[PDB]
Parts: C-alpha cells; sequence; structure tokens
DNA sequence: GTGTGTTTTTTTTTTTTTTT
DNA sequence: CACAC
C-alpha cells in the first residue's frame, strides 16, 4: 500500500549485483535460476519487512 | 558592543539616542519596524538612560533624548468610530510614554 | 520560462516495460550507423557558418499556428504566450540551422510548432490550460478564491445582522458553508477583501465590515 | 627506515630518545628547556595454506548460515540481515561500464534494536571498515599552519 | 553642430510631443499610454525645494501592472537600456542587499549600496513588484517619497540619497488580472505606497483573434530586421534638452 | 670593536550582531 | 643572552 514499493530499474542493478556476490562467495559463475531465486528471495523479504505487521 | 579588530577586545559605542542626548530623536514608520527592535527604547524615553550589560561590560549611559515619533494607523486609515488602541498596533506603556 | 518542458515518465505498462527491461538486459549482456563524436564539431560548424534566414512564408505559418492555438485554447481562457511565439520561432530558426540550409524553410516553421504542442500537451492538464504554467492559481483554483470571499463577506453580513476570531469564522465556514476546505484559503480571500476595503480585520483576533 | 609507517599504526618502536635543541636564537629565550625525539632503530607492528582452510571450512560449515551467525554470535536473531551483511562483505563485480560493484544497506530498525552493536562488529571484522556517526567526515585543508600541508 | 541643427528640428517640431511618444520602446507595438507614461518619466519634473529646507521630488514613480504575456519586461529592458545611470532589479531579490541597502560585518559594519543606490539621478528599473514581499515594500517607503533612507544598524548610522525613478511592472493577484475588481484589488500591493505611485497603467492581453495577428506580424516582422520616427541617439539628445528646462 | 637581531604569535573558541 | 651581518 506504501509507494516505496514500486520495482525499479535500480532493484534490477540491485539484484544482479546480489547475485553477482552470490556467486561470489560460491566458487565461480554460480549465478543459474537458484541464485536469482535466492536472491529474488531476499528482495522480497527486504520489500515485505517494510510492509511488516 | 563590539570586538575591536585592532586591540582585540570588547567595547561600547552609541546608538541613534546617543548621538541625539539632549536633542531630539524622529522615528518614521513608528508602526512598522520589529516590536522587538520596538521595545529597547523604554528605559531610553522614560528614564533617559540606557543600560547595558552585555559581554562583560556593565555601564548605564544617559540619553536626555526627546523622542518624537510617526506612525500610520490600522489598514492605512484611521477609523474614527474606534478606541485610539483598536486603532492601532502598540500597548500602553509605549503609548504611556 | 523554458521553451521547452519534458514530462519524461516511468508510467508502469508490462508491455513497454517488458521492451526497457529487456533492453536492460541487453545493455548487461553488452558489458563485463551513429556520429558518436562527429556531432560535437559539426552542431559548431553549422552554428559558425549557418546563418537562418526566416521567410515570409514562414512568417505566415507561424502566424497562423499562433492564432490556432489561441483559438483552441479560447470564458475565453489564455493559452500559451507570445513568449511561445518567440520560442516557435527560434525553434524554426535551429531546425534550419541544421541540415545546413541557413533558410528556416515552411517545414521547419510546422515542425517546430508540433514539438511545442506536443510539449504543451505533455506538461499541461487534459483540458490543456496555458496558464497554470505562468501561475499557480488555476482558473479551477482561483474560482475557490472567488467563491470563499463572496461566502466570508456573506457571512460577515449575516453575523452583522459582530467581530468574531478566525477560529470563529472557521467554524462557520467549514463546517456547514461547504465541506472540509482550506484553513488560509479564508484569510487569503480576507486579504482581498481588504484590498477593496470590504471589510477590516482586528489585528490576530477579531475582524468585522466597514 | 623511512616509509615503514602510517598514521594508522600501532606499533612497539625502538629507538634512542634524544634531546632535540632548540639550535639558534630561541635557545636564549627558552634557556635550559629543551624538547625531546626518539631516533627509532626498530619497528614491530601489532595490528594457499588458508585458501586450503576455507574450503575446508565451506565443505564443514554452511557459511550461509554459519558465517552469518559468526558476524553477529552475540546478537540474537536477525538472522536475514547478518546473510544481508555477508553478501554486502563479498560483494558484486560489473566494473565493466557502457557498472559498480558496492552493495549498499541501510538500517533504519528501531531505536533499542542492536544496530550500533552491528555496525560495531562491521568495523572490527570487515578490511578497511570504519565506523562513524551521522554526527561528529567530509574533509580539510591546511590543518597546521606551520607545515601547510595538502 | 549637426546635432544642433537636429535638436532644432526637433524642439521646432509641432507634432514633436506625439512623435517622441511613437518613438518611445519602438520594439513594443501598441500601448502608447505606456509609452508616454515612460517619456514623462524620463523627462521627470522639477526637483524644487522650500524655502524651509524640504525637498520636493521631481523624479516620477509609475507602476506598470499587467498581465504575464504583456510587454512589462520588455518596456522595462528597453528604459534600462536607453535611460542613462538606469539599473534593472527583480522582485525576487537576486542581490544579498536589500533592495534600498545593507550593512555587513567585515572579519567592522560597512555599507551595501542596493538596487536604488546605482540609479541615482535615473531610472530605478523593478521587476516583479508583486513578487517582493510588503516586508521589502515598506523598507522603499521613504526611498520613493523622500528620495532618502536613514540607516542606523550597529555602530553605523547614516542617510543615503535615493533620487530615483521607478519603473514598477507587477502581474495582478491571481497572475491575470481581474476586471470585476477595482487596482486597489487586483494588487496585494497597498495604499499608502501606491499613493506615492503617480500614473498607473493597466495593460491587458484580450482574446482578440486580429490583435493576436498583428502582434504575431509586428514580432516576426522584428525578426525580420520597425520605423521609430526619431532614433534612440536622435532622442537622447532632445531629452537631454529638455531635461535644462525648469517650466 | 661598537652595536645589532632574532624566536614571535594570530589558529580555536565566545560572544555579539544582522539576516535568514 | 650570541653568533652572524
Ligand atoms: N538482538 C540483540 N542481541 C543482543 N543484544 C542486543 C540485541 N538487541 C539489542 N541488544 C542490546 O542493545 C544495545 C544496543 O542497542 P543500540 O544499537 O544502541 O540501540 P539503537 O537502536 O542503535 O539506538 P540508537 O543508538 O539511538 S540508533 C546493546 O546493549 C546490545 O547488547
Ligand atoms: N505589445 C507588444 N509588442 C511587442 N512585444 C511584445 C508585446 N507584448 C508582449 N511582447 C513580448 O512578449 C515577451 C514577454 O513579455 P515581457 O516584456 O517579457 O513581459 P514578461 O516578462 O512576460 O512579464 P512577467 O509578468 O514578468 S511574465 C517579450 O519578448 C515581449 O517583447
Ligand atoms: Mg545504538
Ligand atoms: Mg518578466
Amino acid at each position: 500500500k506504501f509507494s516505496f514499493g514500486q520495482a525499479t530499474p535500480r532493484t534490477l542493478l540491485g539484484i544482479i549485483r546480489l547475485s553477482q556476490a552470490l556467486a561470489k562467495l560460491r566458487l565461480a559463475d554460480m549465478v543459474d535460476i537458484d541464485d536469482v531465486e535466492e536472491a529474488l528471495r531476499l528482495v522480497r523479504v527486504s520489500k515485505e519487512s517494510l510492509y511488516q505487521e | 558592543v563590539r570586538k575591536d579588530p585592532i586591540t582585540k577586545e570588547w567595547t561600547l559605542e552609541g546608538g541613534a539616542l546617543v548621538l541625539a542626548d539632549k536633542g531630539v530623536c524622529l522615528i518614521d514608520e513608528f508602526d512598522k519596524m520589529n516590536d522587538q527592535d520596538r521595545t529597547s527604547i523604554h528605559e531610553a524615553m522614560e528614564q533617559q538612560s540606557i543600560s547595558i550589560s552585555k559581554a562583560g561590560i556593565v555601564t548605564t549611559l544617559q540619553a536626555r533624548c526627546s523622542i518624537i515619533a510617526a506612525a500610520n494607523p490600522n489598514g492605512g486609515r484611521y477609523n474614527s468610530t474606534l478606541p485610539l488602541a483598536q486603532n492601532v498596533s502598540l500597548t500602553e506603556p509605549i503609548l504611556s510614554r | 520560462r523554458f521553451d521547452l518542458v519534458y514530462l519524461v515518465l516511468d508510467k508502469v505498462d508490462e508491455k513497454n516495460d517488458r521492451e526497457l527491461a529487456k533492453h536492460l538486459t541487453n545493455l548487461y549482456l553488452e558489458d563485463k550507423v551513429l556520429p558518436v563524436e562527429f556531432l560535437t564539431m559539426y552542431i559548431s560548424y553549422a552554428k559558425e557558418h549557418i546563418h537562418p534566414i526566416i521567410t515570409e512564408a514562414a512568417k505566415t505559418e507561424l502566424v497562423r499556428a499562433y492564432v490556432g492555438m489561441r483559438k483552441m485554447g479560447d470564458e475565453k481562457r489564455i493559452t500559451a504566450t507570445t513568449r511561445q511565439l518567440e520560442s516557435m520561432i527560434r525553434l524554426a530558426e535551429a531546425h534550419a540551422k541544421m541540415k545546413l540550409k541557413n533558410v528556416v524553410e515552411l517545414e521547419d516553421v510546422q515542425e517546430a510548432v508540433r514539438l511545442i504542442r506536443s510539449a504543451i500537451k505533455d506538461y499541461a492538464t487534459d483540458p490543456k490550460t496555458g496558464k497554470i504554467d505562468m501561475n499557480l492559481v488555476q482558473t479551477g483554483k482561483s474560482v475557490i478564491q472567488r467563491k470563499l470571499q463572496e461566502d466570508l463577506s456573506r457571512e460577515i453580513m449575516n453575523v452583522l445582522k459582530d467581530s468574531m476570531s478566525f477560529n470563529e469564522l472557521i467554524k462557520q465556514i467549514n463546517e456547514h458553508s461547504q465541506d472540509r476546505v482550506e484553513s488560509s484559503d479564508i484569510q487569503e480571500a480576507l486579504s482581498r477583501l481588504q484590498q477593496e476595503d470590504k471589510v477590516i480585520v482586528l489585528g490576530e483576533g477579531v475582524r468585522r465590515s466597514v | 627506515l623511512v616509509r615503514s609507517l602510517s598514521p594508522g599504526d600501532i606499533v612497539d618502536v625502538t629507538g634512542i630518545f634524544l634531546p632535540a635543541p632548540y639550535t639558534g636564537f630561541k635557545a636564549l629565550k627558552a634557556g635550559l628547556l629543551t624538547e625531546t625525539y626518539l631516533e627509532a632503530q626498530f619497528v614491530r607492528q601489532h595490528k594457499s595454506d588458508v585458501e586450503e582452510r576455507v574450503m575446508e571450512l565451506i565443505t564443514s560449515g554452511d557459511v550461509y548460515n554459519r558465517l552469518a551467525k559468526s558476524i553477529a554470535p552475540e546478537i540474537y536473531g536477525n538472522l536475514d540481515v547478518k546473510k544481508a551483511l555477508l553478501l554486502l562483505l563479498v560483494g558484486g563485480v560489473d566494473k565493466r561500464v557502457g557498472i559498480r560493484g558496492d552493495i549498499n544497506v541501510c538500517l533504519m530498525g528501531d531505536p533499542g534494536v542492536a544496530k550500533s552493536q552491528l555496525l560495531k562488529a562491521i568495523c572490527k571484522i570487515s578490511p578497511r571498515g570504519v565506523y562513524t556517526t551521522g554526527k561528529g567526515t567530509a574533509a580539510v585543508m591546511k590543518d597546521p599552519v606551520t607545515d601547510e600541508m595538502i | 553642430s549637426d546635432e544642433i541643427n537636429e535638436l532644432k528640428e526637433m524642439v521646432k517640431d509641432e507634432h514633436i510631443y506625439d512623435k517622441l511618444v511613437r518613438s518611445i520602446a519602438p520594439a513594443v507595438f501598441g500601448h502608447e499610454a505606456v509609452k508616454k507614461g515612460i517619456l514623462l518619466q524620463m523627462l521627470g519634473g522639477v526637483h524644487k525645494s522650500t524655502v524651509e529646507g524640504i525637498k520636493l521630488r521631481g523624479d516620477i514613480n509609475i507602476c506598470v501592472v499587467g498581465d504575464p504575456s504583456t510587454s512589462k519586461s520588455q518596456f522595462l529592458k528597453y528604459v534600462v537600456g536607453f535611460a542613462p545611470r538606469s539599473v534593472y532589479t527583480s522582485g525576487k531579490a537576486s542581490s544579498a542587499a536589500g533592495l534600498t541597502a545593507a550593512v555587513v560585518r567585515d572579519e567592522d559594519y560597512t555599507i551595501e549600496a542596493g538596487a536604488l543606490m546605482l540609479a541615482d539621478n535615473g531610472i530605478c528599473c523593478i521587476d516583479e513588484f508583486d513578487k517582493m514581499d510588503i516586508s521589502d515594500q515598506v523598507a522603499i517607503h521613504e526611498a520613493m517619497e523622500q528620495q532618502t533612507i536613514s540607516i542606523a544598524k550597529a555602530g553605523i548610522h547614516a542617510t543615503l540619497n535615493a533620487r530615483t525613478s521607478i519603473l514598477a511592472a507587477a502581474n495582478p493577484v491571481g497572475g491575470r488580472y481581474n476586471r470585476k475588481l477595482s487596482l486597489r484589488g487586483n494588487l496585494n500591493m497597498t495604499a499608502p505606497i501606491m499613493s506615492r505611485f503617480d500614473l498607473f497603467f493597466v495593460i491587458l492581453d484580450d482574446c482578440n483573434e486580429k490583435i493576436d495577428t498583428e502582434l504575431a506580424s509586428h514580432i516576426v516582422d522584428l525578426h525580420m530586421k520597425i520605423e521609430p520616427p526619431f532614433s534612440a541617439e536622435q532622442l537622447r539628445r532632445y531629452i537631454k534638452y529638455a531635461r535644462t528646462f525648469k517650466p
């Protein structure tokens, strides 16, 4: 309900860099369906955190 | 008061009422300046003195001024049907002097 | 005072959002004919060598376009400006500067007019006004103040048939006179009434009528 | 021994302690009251084997979960914030432009939540990690008049 | 001597009044009343002084109220570019010093001259007179009436002279003029200061189909190259010659 | 040999004052 | 103060 929840290309850049860091910790070229799923899960958790309760 | 640029200490210089001591002071648009500026002249127009107690400088100047002021009625026009206080923005003590 | 104001928006719509985000993904893939550099001195050479010269046919086109804008905007609501005519003249001169023609042809006039008209429909509301740009108080806003001033005058006359402070004025205006309107409109209209000398305000407190 | 020290060094310096004099005209003004300095002689800082060891930790300990708790062992809960801290510490890499590999998070939180302790722990564990409050960065110019540095 | 002959032709002209009225601001179509008022303001009166020491204003103060699309700023530009000892200023108060003057401390108090000082013995072209707050309008009340400003702020006290002609250009309240209300109603500007203004010129952009056509054609024809009866240089010498008169 | 010339400082910190 | 001008 809050307007801060709008998705932006900046959120895409953040997702890309989060996936890069995720594969960075996990060997090399781990950016795949699993990596983007983890990144999107974390991003959606953060977004829902603002809408907690 | 002001810090001396050459000797680096606080010194007191008189204002308009000091230069008008034993003379006359004229105040155009007496209704138009700040009330906080307007209240700084009570001791000057009644006790005929200026007392300064700031920045470690404490003294009592003398200003035997004859205050003459000019004002403008509320709204620019004087409503004769109303009391004088209602046609002005000033208070009794400033009116009393 | 801006000749063109572009309301570049990122409104949500999945059709164009898909294309924009796909282009973004292609951009991400890129990093891991166009005059890219020749333009930076081509523009300078055009500015120096080319001196646009505007024709009488261009003059007639400009005049007809401006009067058409004024009538389509036309209570005959004001629209655009004579400054906007200066802006179309300058944009047509710029269009002459490019393509190295140094003569403001007829086509440049309607191209600049089309750009200006598109911009006007962009930055203005759906009933394109051409007045909100030069003044925050639009006609649909000015009617509010013109209603509040007469409402205040009539309420004061009814009260006399004597003086009340601001809160009491709020009580008998926002509650039953109309809906919950903004409070500062009352004092803004009272200022206008003071200008016409219809009523007088006795400081922060009571206020009466002459 | 020059260039062996930096301002951010906590060291045990051994050297010769000598009374640098006010040679010139200032000696007459001051007198027997001299100044001292240390002629340093030795400096000791305080501050793929480890690579095989970190594969061993990876195979044994689940970094995503174990290092999350390792960042804030004394802080209970908020494990997902800890995982976000791990991701920030790792950081993306997109240096090619046409972007940036720095991950940035803001912890608005709530007064009474141990955000300050988390920041302190991050500063104590992140290399080149610094901690500061909003009210104390920026920069200054020619702080000492004598040397007039830049 | 050639300029002497030109001046003699100017003074001996019969329609010289109307010709000068038309020759004022050739860049502006119509509004001959505003041109005449500007010409009179440039000519000014006689700055007499009584035996009792009271000075009498010879400067003329003009406020040209008009809609934003009107030619107020063009008139101000023409006046500032033609009238000697003339400055331009807006109601936004771009300069740090006030529209009259200011006092500033040096790291002692010194006087920074406002827009009202530099145009002394000239014209103070003032734009956006509605934009400025009444807090600055009251600061010029004595300046445009007694031609003086008295300042005693801190350690400095002096009275500076402002023998200027004011050319005000303010949009009416709400941006657009409202003929249903009097000139007082259409402006937030108050009675005591406007009682010091000599003439008030109201210019409106009527939605007249033809008038817009002549305005557009005139603007484009200016963009082509206006033929004034007398040139600006020719007009300035006659203005100077007339200023020598004390009728 | 009689008499000089430096070393030698205006920061940071209070308090005031006008605007903002 | 005292070594350098
Ligand atoms: N989850 C937690 N685990 C352990 N200690 C905690 C936890 N939450 C709060 N604390 C304690 O709370 C204190 C830290 O709280 P703070 O970080 O100062 O609160 P705050 O929200 O930062 O308020 P500020 O400083 O005004 S922003 C320490 O004493 C911690 O031990
Ligand atoms: N009658 C006219 N004759 C010639 N040019 C005119 C005329 N009316 C308006 N203009 C032009 O219209 C443009 C805008 O008018 P300005 O003189 O700039 O007044 P203004 O700046 O719009 O006034 P505001 O209230 O500050 S917006 C200028 O280029 C004028 O030259
Ligand atoms: Mg804290
Ligand atoms: Mg203007």
